[PDB]
């Protein structure tokens, strides 16, 4: 697996999402777009808005086909409403192809847009199932492979800095890899463990087993993928339901209760800050996801250090400090493995044979002692029963 | 915080 155009051609922050620039219309016009497992819709902003630099003009697309449907998309926060239309789009550092593809052009957005996040629409990667207004409307990676010889899998390797960074900063930084079609094989180390998908709609994963430090929560499993887990690059944090929220918190209070912290610290309200060099890692749990493998009572686990879950942020007072917001949230909607999550990982959509691959991100952030991974293979028993079902 | 498609709304 080799793919170098590729490499690199992703840009952004877990904060703000994940960005790859697109191309639209004829005459063709540039746009960055954010890569978005976690939704299934390909939009863009297509009138102005206080923080876009750019936007799309049909009005100058001799290939624009306007399709006369409204439609409304409702994100966990954040929303929009635009007109429904067709263009013909490419990627400038992905595939040499061009796809006509259903296109969004957002007319009024509310809590969407984010402010200098770069970034002026989004590419939903999931399944058509979760489409609005319907499944019929073909998502743009189906159109994509359904028109072109690019192969039904795409990988993505999110990158974190290690640190806070600027609108100048996140431009001319590399965010990471979006790999369409393809593995790259030096963007991973170690071995790649699947996944089974459990039902093409988001990209439904289930989780059967959870340690903190190696010490299970001792939960009904079942509780951890209530009402569903899924892989989710545009949720900044890992998301966890609210009997499994709390029961985690406790588990890391009492792992580095050598410091008790502000109680809007863990409800993500507030930052905690050390001096420069100073953040004691070590006093901090390794977290370990254990997910459901290949063949019967088969599962592997992943594992993430507190780098992934303390989120870097920018101290505007003093700021030659390092400052953190947690990155782990409660959700009334079943389990998000977010970006924090993910940019440990290079992570597979292998949806030709409806799995997702993990291996080690070879550019995650680590310390000189701990390092996250992806171990195998593990025995767990009637794996299906952690399933939830409606 | 981003946080991307709801079910329903
Ligand atoms: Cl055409």
């Amino acid at each position: 697996g080799s793919f170098v155009e590729m490499v690199d051609n992703l840009r952004g922050k877990s904060g703000q999402g994940y960005y790859v620039e697109m191309t639209v219309g004829s005459p063709p016009q540039t746009l960055n777009i954010l890569v978005d497992t976690g939704s299934s819709n390909f939009a863009v902003g297509a009138a102005p808005h206080p923080f876009l630099h750019r936007y799309y003009q049909r009005q100058l697309s001799s290939t624009y086909r306007d399709l006369r449907k409204g439609v409304y998309v409702p994100y966990t926060q954040g929303k929009w409403e635009g007109e429904l239309g067709t263009d013909l789009v490419s990627i400038p550092h992905g595939p040499n192809v061009t796809v006509r593809a259903n296109i969004a052009a957002i007319t009024e957005s509310d809590k969407f847009f984010i402010n200098g996040s770069n970034w002026e629409g989004i590419l939903g990667l999931a399944y058509a199932e979760i489409a609005r207004p319907d499944d019929s409307l073909e998502p743009f990676f189906d159109s994509l492979v359904k028109q072109t010889h690019v192969p039904n899998l795409f990988s993505l390797q999110l990158c974190g800095a290690g640190f806070p960074l600027n609108q100048s900063e996140v431009l001319a930084s590399v965010g990471g890899s979006m790999i369409i079609g393809g593995i790259d094989h030096s963007l991973y180390t170690g071995s790649l463990w699947y996944t089974p998908i459990r039902r093409e709609w988001y990209y439904e994963v289930i989780i059967v087993r959870v340690e903190i430090n190696g010490q299970d929560l001792k939960m009904d499993c079942k509780e951890y993928n209530y009402d569903k887990s899924i892989v989710d690059s545009g949720t900044t944090n890992l998301r966890l339901p609210k009997k499994v929220f709390e029961a985690a918190v406790k588990s890391i209070k009492a792992a580095s209760s050598t410091e008790k912290f502000p109680d809007g610290f863990w409800l993500g309200e507030q930052l905690v800050c050390w001096q420069a060099g100073t953040t004691p890692w070590n006093i901090f749990p390794v977290i370990s996801l254990y997910l459901m493998g290949e063949v019967t009572n088969q599962s592997f686990r992943i594992t993430i250090l507190p780098q992934q879950y303390l989120r870097p942020v920018e101290d505007v007072a003093t700021s030659q400090d390092d400052c953190y917001k947690f990155a782990i949230s409660q959700s009334s909607t079943g389990t998000v493995m977010g970006a924090v999550i993910m940019e440990g990982f290079y992570v597979v959509f292998d949806r030709a044979r409806k799995r997702i691959g993990f291996a080690v991100s070879a550019c995650h952030v680590h310390d000189e002692f701990r390092t996250a991974a992806v171990e195998g293979p593990f025995v767990t028993l009637d794996m299906e029963d952690c399933g939830y079902n409606i | 915080e981003v946080n991307x498609v709801a079910e329903x709304k």
